[PDB]
């Protein structure tokens, strides 16, 4: 869960 | 203002406007507008494009990223439609009570946002919070401030160190109370007026939380949505 | 041919018209097309509409509506890329070697395709499979069975009653040998190639597979993709 | 899972 989120925070 | 203070003011403005784009030249690329939900496709790869600004804001708050990867998206998830509510003010005209964003297809009255499915319930509250706030004609400095203010807020459900999110907010709230009482002349009751929005925030992020479960529910309606929205909208944790 | 055998035809065939508009006028809603995968949101959109006209034409196939919702998913899961690149067939030109659709925005040379995210490995097979599948020139009676008979074999991953799924598909077959026999003259040789198509649909649905879960894999790129397309080419059982 | 398949399918 929050793959999406994780791509983007990095 | 310190040397500290300033540097940290330097650092939201810029990031602001490397995650804002005045010229709106992106929504071209969006699915086109339509005025059953018309203005759903719309709407929701607007915001979903918000978020990806947000997040990428978020990501040069400083401090915020030093914050755990769970914090990150935990500050994420919650603030989200709240950091959006905020910017889009940058675009709300008192005028013609609307968003204007660069062109008249990407002009959103009440009515177009009716067809996204979304109810007065919201709309209604959120237009006064666009005017009430439009009329703070606050600086672009106090603008991104209370941007970073909102989006470290340590009382969001998920937050785990909610006592180091609580420093960072803290010496945000700092450089713009000073500000405020330094650099914006009559303005020696508006950190009070401003920190009374983000608490207007969080009704109308409940409302907008209730309206989206409803839609969300729906998948006739979220096969409309993006991936991201229901990922950072959905209430998986 | 019988009359339960053309009611199967006209019934078929009714179908595909309901679920395939020779205007396109549907594209001019999908996200704009892009000539580093810029043609990825708008491919995605015409795939994500077109496994809805799928869906729709399958609920109309005389049988399948009378199978376990979960053997529908199934064969819909599985067949679903394979009835999309029959159907598109509708549209491909052998001149210009592209799929014409209403306009030019709407013309994809292999060119165009290839920023999807897609390498020669598909686009190559693909489009022989086209030019070769173009050159049958079948009727619409022809066509509209073949994506029928594709869509309802009992040879796919997930197929609980591969049984009966074994008496629809073989019903159908009949009809379209039949009909190629009396009402396709010079076709005494037809149905043998049809056949052979189906199975280049199945390397083609293979490696697109592949190709599929690279992409599908890297969150840049899947949060291009629709709530739909993730599901239907989702892996999730 | 499946959920849009099924409220397509109906
Ligand atoms: C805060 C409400 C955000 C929202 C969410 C949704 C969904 O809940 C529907 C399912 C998710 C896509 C639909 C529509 C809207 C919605 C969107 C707007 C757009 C404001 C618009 C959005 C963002 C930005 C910059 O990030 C600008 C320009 O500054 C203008 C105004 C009013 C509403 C109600
Ligand atoms: C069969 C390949 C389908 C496909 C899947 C994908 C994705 O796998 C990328 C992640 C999913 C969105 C990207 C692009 C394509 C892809 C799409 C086309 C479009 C054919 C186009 C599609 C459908 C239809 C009617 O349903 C017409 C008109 O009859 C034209 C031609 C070639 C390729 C390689």
């Amino acid at each position: 869960r929050h793959k999406i989120l994780h791509r983007l925070l990095q | 203002l310190s040397d500290e203070q300033m540097q940290i003011i330097n650092s939201l403005v810029e990031a602001h406007h490397k995650t804002y784009d005045d010229s709106y030249s992106d929504f071209v690329r969006f699915r086109p507008p339509v005025r059953r939900l018309s203005m759903l496709p719309h709407l929701a790869d607007l915001v979903s494009y918000s978020i990806q600004k947000v997040i990428g804001f978020a990501k040069m708050i400083p401090g915020f990223r030093d914050l755990t990867a769970e914090d990150q998206i935990a500050l994420l998830k919650s603030s989200a439609i709240e950091i959006i509510m905020l910017r889009s003010n940058q675009s709300f005209s008192l005028e013609d009570m609307s968003w204007s964003c660069g062109g008249p297809d990407f002009k959103y009255c009440i009515n177009d946002v009716t067809k996204a499915g979304h109810t007065l319930e919201l709309l209604e509250p959120l237009v006064k919070f666009q005017v009430g706030l439009k009329k703070l004609k606050l600086h672009e400095e106090e603008h991104v401030l209370l941007m970073a203010i909102c989006l470290l807020s340590p009382d969001r459900p998920g937050v785990q160190d909610h006592v180091r999110i609580e420093a960072l907010q803290d010496r945000l709230c700092d450089v713009l109370q000073a500000y405020i009482r330094i650099q914006h002349p009559g303005g020696r009751l508006l950190y009070a007026k401003m920190i009374q929005k983000l608490a207007d925030l969080r009704s109308l992020n409940e409302e907008h939380s209730k309206q989206y479960r409803s839609l969300s529910f729906q998948p006739e309606h979220s096969m409309q949505l993006t991936p991201l929205v229901l990922e950072v909208f959905g209430s998986e944790v």
